[PDB]
């Protein structure tokens, strides 16, 4: 199948601004057989451009699209607050059609670091048999981030899943919660429970942490 | 207006089958061509195929093959996308959407999606568990506290703190689905350090399909 390639992966920007989003294919596709969509969270997908430079029916002309052979690109002249979305390429040169992995256009602001929390688990959880370590990283920017867990200082792999919530609309930030899932007998072998935090708003990554037994 | 209206969200276990259907209206001249494309959760959109009502011929992704099958009632303006030997990595939204003319085509048009949850769960309220800290330093501006809304199925469920009266700083996550079959979310708020033992915080979760509704005061 032809791979599409989008870039950059997340891009930066302030309404107003000018936005160039780029998609490479792994082969030529001609002049045509290229779309870009537009894609907010919990909506379908929107056509933006089709045969590469195509606007849409009722697309604004502030959207458009040029390329060919293996290089496109799609340009928004003058960005709008409602244009902070995911898009994403489509190529329809061969069979299977295959899209790009998509670019996060999100709202530029200055850097702001996590504020980090950490939670151990309730006794009521303790009870049923099974200890949920939370933690909270609010507020930042940009995007990017990295959890890691330790327990006694062993760098935990495998049982830990995370979730971010959407940019917020008003202050642009991030936020994101981590779950550290261990049985309660594994929970009662160890001391110290900690999230260790990396971010650019970090001038070294941040540790919270707590001992089992004092909470 | 034109539109197409996909069937509603579907459970299955792992190893069964899914059938979506897509009904079309309000169309001046019927789409040749109708398509199928999904997306897991947070990824990115995967073409499955199409189908051409008039004839009933569909066309594949080959890593889709053998799995899914796409058909067309050109009477009821219908198309439906089944997909078999279910697994883990096929819980996702299924769109379908109409095209610009052709087979391999851009999609103009777009369903609702149906979201499709392959999981071995029964229905299930959710665990409430506080999330407050054990210590905080007196170098911090802000405090947070919430709660872990944990083990429930199906999606989805509605967390308001403070009965809804507070709104300001409240961020709640989307679930994940855990290794088990059940969804596990957390909502905090955060506050100034100031008011964290002079307030009261309390969340509302709300799980209809089990008729589940949890006050729980989180406090240290």
């Amino acid at each position: 199948e032809t791979v599409l390639t989008q870039s950059p992966g997340t891009l930066s920007l302030s309404p107003g601004e000018r936005a160039t989003l780029s998609c490479r294919a792994s082969q030529s596709l001609g002049s045509s057989y290229l779309a870009w969509y537009q894609q907010k969270p919990g909506q379908a997908p929107r056509l933006l451009i089709y045969g590469a430079s195509s606007r849409a029916p009722g697309i604004p002309d502030r959207f458009s699209g040029s390329g060919s052979g293996t290089d496109f690109t799609l340009t928004i002249s003058r960005l709008e607050p409602e244009d902070f979305a995911v898009y994403y390429c489509q190529q329809y040169a061969d069979s299977p059609i295959t899209f790009g992995q998509g670019t996060r256009l999100e709202i530029k602001r200055t850097v702001a670091a996590p504020s980090v929390f950490i939670f151990p688990p309730s006794d009521e959880q303790l009870k049923s048999g099974t200890a949920s370590v939370v933690c909270l990283l609010n507020n930042f920017y940009p995007r990017e981030a990295k959890v890691q867990w330790k327990v006694d200082n062993a760098l935990q792999s495998g049982n830990s899943q995370e979730s971010v919530t959407e940019q917020d609309s008003k202050d642009s930030t991030y936020s994101l919660s981590s779950t550290l899932t261990l049985s309660k007998a594994d929970y009662e072998k160890h001391k110290v429970y900690a999230c260790e935090v990396t971010h650019q708003g970090l001038s070294s990554p941040v540790t919270k942490s707590f001992n089992r037994g004092e909470c | 207006q034109v539109q197409l209206v996909q069937s509603g969200a579907e459970v299955k276990k792992p190893g069964s089958s899914v059938k979506v259907s897509c009904k079309a209206s309000g169309y001046t001249f019927s789409s040749n061509v109708i398509s199928w494309v999904r997306q897991a959760p947070g990824q990115g959109l995967e073409w499955m195929g199409g189908v051409i009502p008039i004839v009933d011929i569909a066309n594949y992704a080959q890593r889709f093959k053998g799995r899914v099958t796409i058909t067309a009632d050109e009477s009821t303006s219908t198309t439906y996308m089944e997909l078999s030997s279910l697994r883990s990595e096929d819980t996702a939204v299924y769109y379908c959407a109409s095209t610009l003319g052709l087979v391999l085509d851009a999609m103009d048009y777009w369903g609702q999606g149906t979201l499709v949850t392959v999981s071995s769960a029964s229905t299930k309220g959710p665990s409430v568990f506080p999330l407050a800290p054990c210590s905080r330093s007196t170098s911090e501006s802000t405090a947070a506290l919430g709660c872990l809304v944990k083990d429930y199925f199906p999606e989805p469920v509605t967390v308001s703190w403070n009965s809804g009266a507070l709104t300001s700083g409240v961020h709640t996550f989307p679930a994940v689905l855990q290794s088990s079959g059940l969804y596990s979310l957390s909502s905090v708020v955060t506050v100034p350090s100031s008011s964290l033992g002079t307030k009261t915080y309390t969340c509302n979760v709300d799980h209809k399909p089990s008729n589940t509704k949890v006050d729980k005061r989180v406090e240290p």
